[PDB]
């Protein structure tokens, strides 16, 4: 099932990559 | 080797989780 | 009780550096290779340093369920060299520990390099540490696991190119191992890349030599990324080779400032022969280039051993003197051929006089060309005006010479005061240090 | 000197010089670098004596160099020396390169829908395919699958099911894992339709395997189809199976559909089958002969009263625990007390009593008689709206002449106090069925101008259009919200919207833009909510993506706690990520956003727990906020059922919490609040039934999303707490040999018996009785293969299944 | 980490640099310089 897994750490990096940018934009939110 | 390797190039992208809990620890 | 002590500290020291490395490979990715596996080098290092009792700890490393407390006892019990080499995969397959065989193939071939044979039984550690680079090979392309091995192992392998570099040097060369270098360097185009390809670049450079400078050509084409510099001796050593490949090149100024970061970089003692041929690249382009460098600033006692040629060869540039300048080549030719400098030294024959005309330019604002030419002991002032041309040169203040009353104006740059003039002259300087703030950005990622 | 070659004109030269090339490439990387020019026009030339091996070495002078794409461009001039080299140590990669180079051309043909997709190389497909047929010939059926999709072609796709020929895992469930990871639906449907087709082409079809065209497909001719078949063959026994499996598993619509053409003997049990009907009162009958339910937890929660929100907490608790049951001993019991509740907490508390009686259906409704307001008190109007809200309540997932009458009923309803309940309970009775009418009465209700009675009016909107995609009912819901100066209609018809649009994954993003761009918060609140309902159990970026982005720009702190709700909604079908998305979240300055992250990690882990949820709610209980305590004690509850000790160390600790807080007169009224009613979800059915938004098969249970995010905008409006009632799946197990009899069936879970214990590994049941068993019993569960009744359908999980008499 | 590699290719200094510039010169030894210039 390596083709499935590839598609499986792919969404990993994915779901990261979106919740990632979340943390950034709500602590430059804290600064202000 | 295409579709066996390619997740491998994925587990690369797994260091940007570490990044994650470094910033978490800025939000707190 | 004196010999088996050394074999009971070196044993433990082993048995608690792989169950570092061992214990971190199973937990977590990135951080689980190579987190320790460079302190361990260090430590395999000083495992070198101090010191068969080796191989026979080696001997059945590991057999199935975890018994290497067991098998302390085991190796204890032995107490109480190819087919070693061979023996604990025979004896048993380990059945898992993949990261931990390559590094347990590692440790016998440094007792074989220790031995430095220089014979068959050599060659033999080498065909082991090709059983071991076998393993490398398929550590990702044939497991899919993740690079534990090529994130740790590599610099194993790394160590294995240098006993295989041994091996040749004990021959000749190995083309061939540079053409596997290349197959690592496809495996360093994948997910992950090692820098191990230049330093063996560096040696397939050596190796040609004065017969050919194309290897040094195609190395500046295969020069590619890799600015991590993690071993940071690495990027020296990269530095190293690149500065003389620019010596040879006749780019000597670019050359002086190559070798003068690589010599900061220069952690390890290098104490006997070794800082000192980095010292000796330096000082011959800076001559090259006619500034003169003295060498009490550094003066290396083991540089000075190899100095009493050069700092006569710096007093004969010093001094008018052609024959005291032969009397330095012919006495003190030999060192500096082992060095492969020679041939810098042979057109450092030709660059005396620029010296002395750097001399004037620092020295004079508007010197006289019949000066000039008492000063260079030129034998006509046509032949000093000629020298005037040569004197104008790249990198100096424009002559904007006369020719006729104003002779050899030479006029300094003026207005450089760090104001308008050099306006970009005393910002630019800013720019970069403000650019070294990077540091800021990149120690706040690590957290 | 591989210049000085090519500087003679020779042909025989210039096959001389490739071959020379390809002895030293990585010799003299840089001289093929220099002459790369040259070797460029050589490899395009058709002159030239061999372009293709000039090609060959033209991707040698790209050996140092990792550009797939020329690689691809000297496949075009290669042609089959290209294809020759199908293992070669640097060509594999180089050659695996090209295969990534296509897949993504191929995406980007599969994205195109209008057709003019750019032409694959051919030479480049050809070693594709060629490296395909090496994965067929290793018989690995993920090697196989691995270009499958990639190319996104089906014709390849039927070549990688087929394989080695071997087809046995891919015949069979290998969809259901494909549908998990797949990204596209509409590729994704044309792959679901053709692996049921090859199914259907092995000799038996499994009604499992055929299950998912049946429920994702959604077409009712191709389950009548199949079900025509089964009457063809007269196999009722297996026809029985799928139909009650078609009910459960997916929502009417479609089923309506098949039932209108199965009726259009066998005839009447298969639509009866198909109806389910007989299933909901099996559950009935399940909850009713086995409740564990503790009249003493009633009673200590009962003593301590702030005479209060206590009443409505305690009568609403007791309606969770006797859901379906019908046993009110409590109500029973207390008379005064039931008193005390004012005009309006008794008409919640009347709605309360529905929920208890929601399993009879028409016999509740006669029941109910006995409950109707001549029957009690005319006087209060409130009682009479909560009866009418009651009776949509017990009728509510059913479309019958029931739900006509209650329209009869309101049309000659109040227009307000008997509609403030009376429109909801139709609207919940009539959710889904579309009807013209029930619309009508709906807009009347919203166009009578009055916010309370319309907020009720706009949530039924929403459910009976719930999933209509109907641009008419968005529009005149949207213009009225525009135009209602109340800001309670606004938030009733800002949940009505979100349930109009429902799973439309992307039919609705430009409404749900315009939303978030309207300057209301009500409306952003609402645009929250449609990001939820379109995206209802999808991990789709671009829902979380536009939901990250509105929880910290809007400053409105109730459209930021609607966010944090919609995450979850979202995330239940993947419940492992949703806390760690949460725990930065719990912790903040709003109030709103603390309580919100404690409702949202609850609500997407459901009734399983992560263990790192459960941990992260401890402390979300102490917070010092009255209002992030209050739901961080409702959150832990919804976790805690489908729960025992065994299973979490904790469970009895927040069970101790809830009684203490109750106990407690110091702790915040408003603190306790929900801590009864937590008491109450977690006792629900009396622990029998648990909270699950998501089908065995993967499909979305559509009453268990409608009252769990209606069950959030419950702190909005107290009646919503009933929305969460519908959504209380059993964890018994149907096992009938007969749709008419009761075996006696006596499966052993041969599990620890501590998860058993609700407050020797065997399991038992007497003339199959359906009683609650964990999910995780289930999985393990034995069936009673020696005993003489024994399932035909194996017992994986727990459900309707087929069984097998000798 | 040792490079190894390369073996097969005050009160003793910093006055050094400043010997070196005249340890050709100063044969006058100053006083012949004082000498030259009564010549002069």
């Amino acid at each position: 099932d390596l083709y499935s897994r590839y598609k499986k750490l792919q969404q990993e990096l994915e779901f990261l990559e979106v919740q990632e940018e979340y943390i950034k934009d709500e602590q430059k939110n804290l600064k202000k | 080797y295409l579709s066996k390797i390619e997740e491998l190039q994925l587990i690369v992208n797994d260091k940007s989780q570490n990044l994650r809990r470094l910033q978490a620890q800025r939000n707190e | 009780p004196p010999p088996p002590a050394p074999q009971d500290v070196e044993m433990k020291e082993e048995a608690a550096t792989g169950g570092g490395s061992t214990g971190e490979a199973d937990g977590k990715t990135a951080a689980a290779a190579a987190e320790h596996s460079q302190r361990e080098l260090d430590t395999v290092t000083l495992e070198d340093i101090k010191e068969g009792k080796e191989p026979r700890f080696v001997l059945r490393a590991l057999r199935m369920l975890p018994s290497t407390s067991r098998r302390l006892n085991h190796y204890v019990l032995y107490k109480a060299l190819l087919p070693f080499l061979e023996e604990p995969m025979d004896t048993e397959a380990d059945l898992q520990f993949r990261p931990r065989t390559g590094k347990a193939a590692s440790t016998p071939l440094l007792p074989e390099v220790e031995a430095y044979l220089q014979l068959l039984v050599v060659i033999f550690m080498m065909n082991s540490k090709r059983y071991k680079e076998a393993q490398k090979i398929s550590d990702d392309l044939m497991q899919k696991i993740s690079t534990q091995n090529r994130r740790a192992l590599d610099l194993v392998a790394a160590k294995c190119y240098y006993y295989h570099a041994r091996v040749y040097e004990f021959l000749d060369k190995l083309d061939v191992v540079r053409s596997f270098l290349h197959a690592r360097l496809r495996t360093a185009t994948l997910r992950h890349d090692a820098d191990g390809q230049a330093t063996l670049l560096n040696l397939l450079l050596r190796n040609y030599l004065h017969y050919s400078l194309y290897d040094q050509a195609e190395k500046l084409v295969s020069k590619s990324v890799f600015p991590e510099q993690a071993n940071n001796n690495e990027w020296a050593r990269y530095l190293y080779y690149t500065g003389r490949i620019k010596a040879i090149q006749l780019e000597y100024s670019e050359a002086r400032r190559t070798m003068t970061n690589a010599l900061r970089k220069a952690p390890q003692h290098t104490a006997v022969g070794f800082k000192q041929t980095v010292h000796k690249l330096l000082i011959v382009v800076e001559l090259l280039l006619g500034e003169i460098p003295d060498r009490l600033q550094f003066r290396q006692p083991s540089l000075k051993r190899s100095l009493m040629p050069y700092f006569l060869l710096t007093q004969a540039v010093r001094t008018g003197n052609l024959a005291k300048f032969n009397q330095v080549l012919d006495q003190f030719g030999e060192k500096f051929q082992a060095d492969g400098t020679y041939t810098l030294i042979i057109r450092l024959r030709h660059n005396v006089i620029k010296t002395g005309v750097r001399m004037i330019s620092l020295s004079y604002s508007r010197i006289s060309l019949a000066d000039i030419a008492q000063k260079l002991q030129l034998d006509s002032p046509e032949d000093a005006e000629f020298i005037v041309a040569k004197a104008i040169r790249d990198g100096v203040i424009e002559a904007s010479i006369n020719h006729e009353k104003g002779y050899v104006q030479s006029k300094e740059m003026i207005d450089i005061y760090s104001t308008r003039e050099p306006q970009l002259a005393f910002h630019q300087r800013i720019s970069f240090c403000l650019d070294i703030h990077n540091m800021s950005v990149k120690a706040m990622r690590f957290p | 000197g591989i210049i000085s070659l090519l500087d003679e004109d020779e042909p025989q030269l210039k096959e001389f010089a490739l071959h020379k090339l390809n002895a030293v490439v990585n010799d003299f990387w840089a001289e093929i670098s220099e002459s790369v020019d040259k070797i460029e026009v050589l490899y395009e030339d058709e002159g030239f004596r061999s372009r293709q091996f000039a090609a060959l070495v033209a991707s040698k002078v790209f050996y140092h160099l990792g550009a797939f794409e020329e690689s691809l461009n000297y496949a075009l001039g290669a042609g089959d020396l290209f294809n020759v080299n199908d293992n070669s140590e640097y060509v594999e990669t180089i050659i695996a390169k090209c295969i990534d180079h296509y897949t993504k051309q191929c995406v980007e043909n599969a994205d195109l829908p209008e057709g003019e997709k750019k032409p694959i190389d051919q030479r480049l497909e050809g070693i594709v395919n060629k490296m395909f047929q090496r994965c067929l010939d290793d018989h690995k059926y993920k090697q196989a699958i691995g270009i499958a999709l990639e190319t996104r072609r089906l014709d390849v796709f039927e070549k990688t099911i087929l394989e080695s020929n071997d087809v046995p895992g891919m015949l069979a469930y290998s969809l259901k894992l494909c549908m998990s990871l797949m990204q596209n639906k509409q590729f994704r449907n044309k792959v679901l339709r053709v692996l049921v087709k090859i199914y259907m082409n092995l000799e038996k079809p499994d009604f499992i395997n055929v299950c998912q065209c049946l429920i994702f497909l959604d077409d009712p001719q191709a389950v009548s189809d199949i079900l025509e078949k089964l009457v063809k063959e007269d196999n009722l026994l297996m026809a029985y199976q799928i139909c009650f499996d078609l009910y459960e598993s997916a929502s009417q619509q479609f089923l309506s559909s098949v039932i209108q053409n199965l009726r259009t003997d066998q005839t009447l049990k298969m639509i009866k089958i198909l109806s389910g009907e007989m299933a909901i009162e099996l559950h009935l009958q399940f909850l009713i002969r086995n409740n564990n339910t503790d009249l003493m937890i009633l009673k200590n929660t009962k003593d301590a009263v702030r005479n209060s929100v206590c009443h409505t907490a305690t009568v609403i608790a007791n309606s969770f625990m006797h859901c379906g049951t019908t046993s009110d001993q409590f109500l029973r019991d207390n008379l005064e007390w039931l008193a005390r509740a004012t005009n309006w907490a008794k008409f919640t508390a009347t709605a309360s009593l529905g929920v208890i009686h929601k399993g009879h259906e028409k016999e509740a409704l006669q029941l109910m008689a006995t409950y109707l307001p001549k029957d009690t008190s005319p006087g209060s109007a409130y009682q009479e709206g909560g009866g009418l809200y009651a009776l949509g309540l017990i009728h509510a997932n059913h479309g019958g002449d029931i739900i006509d009458y209650l329209l009869n009923q309101l049309k000659n309803a109040s227009n307000d106090i008997v509609r403030h309940g009376g429109s909801l309970g139709l609207g919940l009775a009539a959710m889904g069925t579309a009807r013209q009418d029930v619309y009508d009465l709906l807009k009347t209700n919203l166009y009578q101008d009055d916010a309370v009675t319309g907020e009720a009016a706009g949530l039924a909107l929403g459910l009976v259009m719930l999933g209509s995609k109907n641009a008419q009912a968005i529009e005149d819901m949207v213009g009225y919200a525009q135009e209602t100066q109340h800001e309670k209609i606004l938030r009733g018809l800002a949940v009505g919207i979100a349930l109009v649009m429902y799973g439309r994954m992307e039919e609705a993003d430009a409404l749900i833009e315009s939303l978030c761009r309207d300057k209301d918060p009500i409306l952003r609140r609402s645009g929250m909510y449609t990001v939820a309902m379109a995206y209802c159990g999808s991990g789709n970026n671009k829902a979380i993506r536009r939901l990250l982005h509105v929880a910290v720009s809007d400053v409105n702190d109730d459209v930021r706690r609607a966010a944090v709700e919609s995450l979850g909604f979202i995330l239940f079908r993947t419940p492992e990520q949703c806390p760690s998305v949460v725990s930065l979240l719990s912790e903040s300055y709003n109030p709103h956003v603390r309580y919100g992250a404690a409702m949202a990690l609850g609500i997407c882990c459901a009734g399983t727990g992560n263990k790192e949820a459960i941990n992260l709610l401890e402390p979300m209980t102490n917070d010092p906020v009255n209002y992030v305590r209050q739901g961080a004690l409702i959150a832990s509850a919804l976790i805690m059922i489908q729960q025992t000790e065994i299973t979490c160390p904790k469970v009895n600790q927040f069970r101790q919490l809830y009684s203490k807080v109750i106990n407690d007169k110091h702790d915040d009224v408003m603190a306790k609040f929900g801590a009864i009613l937590a008491q109450g979800i977690l006792d629900a059915g009396g622990h029998n039934v648990t909270i699950s938004l998501q089908s065995r098969t993967g499909h979305t249970h559509m009453p268990s999303v409608v009252g769990v995010l209606v069950f959030t905008q419950f702190w909005f409006w107290f009646p919503l707490s009933h929305f969460l009632s519908l959504a209380y799946t059993p964890t018994c197990v149907i096992g009938l040999n007969k749709d008419l009899k009761m075996p006696k069936v006596q499966y052993k879970s041969n599990c620890k018996p501590s998860t058993f214990a609700y407050p020797t590994a065997k399991a038992k049941k007497k003339e199959k009785n359906p009683a609650r068993v964990m999910p995780a019993q289930l999985k393990v569960l034995t069936m009673p293969e020696t005993c003489r009744y024994q399932p035909f359908k194996p017992l994986s999980i727990g459900g309707i299944i087929i069984l097998k008499d000798t | 980490m040792s490079e190894k590699k390369q073996p097969v290719d005050e009160d003793n200094w910093d006055d050094d640099n400043v010997e070196d510039d005249f340890s050709n010169q100063l044969r006058a030894e100053l006083e012949k310089h004082g000498y030259k210039m009564e010549t002069s």
